[PDB]
């Protein structure tokens, strides 16, 4: 019948496809059009190691998406590369390939970077290169890339695209911005991208071993936040069959999704519009608590706009579980966590 | 470094060693120049061989050392480049794999843009594919005080200008390294030959009397 | 030019369009060539001897602006003989002589 659910309410499911049924060129992108949408940009080649693209796409397609909000996805590379993969995730609704190269100006006006909801860029061949000034440079010059791009027609300039890169050696992280006051004593939790979130490595996830131990527990929580959600049956599934399956809905299984959502909320409108001008963080936790229990915990706040003289540069900072007394100015960004579908 | 008011001072970065330090150091001061009145900066992350000393010292009052790195942001506090005028890169022609050396320049030159926006740059690339890159990082101004001089390109343009007339690659190649007219006797071609080698090319603003005038007739005058 | 230079960058290819009036006016970049000495009108002074009549009569009436010499190797020795290769002399003064056989630099003006 509907076949919509993985047998489990996990994840959504479909039938599955072959390469040419999705392989595009740059005229369908032309003809096609897309919106608010993610487009990742993968380096590499055959010879190069393989990277786990399964899990990436699997949080995107919760089964806490209504299917009139879900998010479009698309894949920029190299084709020889990705067919070594595409192996492992072909059942997913609605996703894109690109051949090409992401340092093609033009190849990426064609998947409309510029109107899209978010950005992100991995990198493969990390692991066999030796020096490590070598690596990290194909997306560093890609990342500069897309901000330099000039645009015309709403967004017209290379810095309001986000963008969300990964690298390996820490130090390199000075090369993200231009208006930075870079170091290489400071070490990584403090430096401007980082806590302006478009920045990210491997190296902090070190410390968790410590709070792994001390408490069993948390390991399963952040697992639910991050993937999802990882119940026995679904890893057990996992390893038994190597790949997914899907049986028919079950009166259980439609209600199985019913599972809070993280999201974002803005002050410029909505109901929440007439706080904006209420001062208080409190205030707005309590109101919002009893017409929805929406969870508050983050403020998420412009980079000048603290100071007096006014101007124009966009870039965002965090600030997490702020006291009851914290001055609210009219134009940012608050964490907010859903609780129906 | 320290700074001294009333002058200027440049940089240079790269490949290091001695063949490449000879000859541009032999092309920048040569006496047939304009009065010259600059200082020369080095950084390298190799401390220089006995061989080299020679050279950094023979020229005790125009050339001036100091060891560190590029990449590192004190370094380039120490050079002083916040008053400098330009940062010239060599960049090794003989390399073995051409794209880790470009790839290498390429970050250099992110770094010293990373460090200050303002700055002229002056640098070589190996392969026309790889040169444009270096026109997307966020401040080149291709229209104001900045350049970069590729070799592949010039050289295959060289050598197809070249194929319309013969020897025209030689009279190109001659403008441009700086050389003194010579006494030869004997009646041999390199008498006649090095009448014209040490001729160069210059720049000057004219004269206000000649705006009036016919390009043909004023050429003819000069 | 800076146009050419934006498009190079952007589509990673030459393309071109249905010619339009300006671009076809844009061809009056001149040009890089050689000429020959013993005939033609110029070789009414082929034993002239003095770069300085050709170079003022050239560009004069024709545009034809010259700078280099070319001149073969053996073309000064009293002995004859018969090797056929050339060398190069740059911005020769006024008063240098010039032999029956020689070819001369030059730029042409238009098309
Ligand atoms: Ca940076
Ligand atoms: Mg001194």
């Amino acid at each position: 019948n509907v076949k919509k659910y993985d047998s489990t309410g996990m994840f959504h499911w479909c039938a599955p496809k072959e390469i040419e049924k999705v392989i595009l060129t740059r005229s369908e992108a032309a003809m096609t059009v897309l919106s608010g949408h993610v487009v990742v940009c993968i380096f590499g080649d055959v010879s190069s190691a393989l990277i786990g693209l399964r899990n990436l796409v699997m949080p995107l397609r919760a089964s806490n998406f209504h299917y009139h909000e879900l998010k479009h996805i698309v894949f920029v590379g190299s084709i020889e590369y990705l067919k070594r993969e595409w192996e492992t995730l072909h059942n997913f609704p609605k996703v894109s390939i690109l051949p090409g190269t992401p340092l093609s100006r033009a190849d990426l006006r064609a998947v409309n970077i510029n109107l899209c909801d978010m950005c992100v860029i991995l990198s493969a061949n990390q692991n066999n290169i030796d020096d490590t000034s070598l690596q990290d440079k194909e997306c560093i010059l890609a990342s500069l890339n897309i901000k330099s791009m000039q645009f015309d027609d709403s967004i017209t300039t290379g810095v309001n695209i986000p963008i969300i890169t990964e690298l390996v050696n820490d130090t390199n992280v000075q090369f993200l911005d231009q208006d930075d006051d870079d170091d290489p004593d400071t070490e990584l939790y403090l430096t401007q991208p980082f806590a302006c979130g478009t920045a990210f490595a491997v190296s902090v996830l070190d410390s968790l071993m410590s709070a792994t131990y001390f408490n069993d527990n948390i390991l399963t929580l952040i697992r639910t936040l991050v993937t999802g959600g990882a119940t026995p049956e679904l890893e057990a599934l996992i390893a038994e069959e190597n790949a997914l399956r899907g049986g028919y809905s079950t009166p259980q299984t439609l209600a199985n999704r019913d599972r809070c959502r993280v999201a974002q909320l803005a002050l410029l409108d909505g109901p929440f519009a007439d706080l904006g001008d209420g001062g208080c963080y409190g205030d707005l936790f309590c109101k919002a608590l009893k017409t929805y229990n929406m969870l508050c915990f983050g403020i998420y706040r412009l980079r000048d706009a603290h100071l007096s003289t006014p101007s124009q540069c966009t870039k965002r900072y965090v600030i997490t579980n702020p006291p009851y007394e914290f001055e609210l100015v009219p134009t940012d960004l608050i964490f907010c966590l859903m609780q129906f579908d | 470094y320290s700074a001294v008011s009333g002058r200027k001072h440049i940089v240079v970065c790269g490949h290091i060693t001695l063949e490449s330090v000879s000859n541009f150091l032999k092309d920048f001061l040569h006496k047939d120049r304009d009065d010259v009145n600059v200082e020369i900066v080095f950084l390298h992350n190799i401390s220089p061989n006995l061989e080299l000393e020679a050279l950094f010292k023979r020229h005790f009052t125009q050339v001036e050392f100091y060891q560190g790195s590029v990449l590192n942001p004190h370094d380039l506090a120490r050079v002083k480049i916040e008053s400098a005028d330009a940062c010239l890169i060599l960049a090794n022609k003989y390399c073995a794999d051409p794209d880790a050396e470009d790839a290498s320049n390429i970050m250099r030159v992110i770094s010293i843009k990373n460090y200050h926006p303002k700055i002229r740059i002056i640098t070589q690339m190996l392969q026309y594919h790889n040169k444009a890159h270096l026109l997307n990082i966020p401040s080149w101004n291709w229209k104001e005080g900045d350049d970069a001089i590729c070799l592949a390109e010039l050289k295959l343009g060289f050598i197809a200008q070249s194929c319309l007339a013969q020897g025209l690659s030689t009279m190109l190649a001659n403008l441009f390294s700086m050389r003194s007219f010579i006494k030869i006797e004997e009646d041999t071609w390199q008498k006649y030959y090095l009448e014209g080698v040490s001729n160069e090319m210059y720049t000057e603003y004219l004269s206000s009397a000649f705006v009036g005038l016919s390009f043909p007739t004023v050429c003819e005058l000069c």
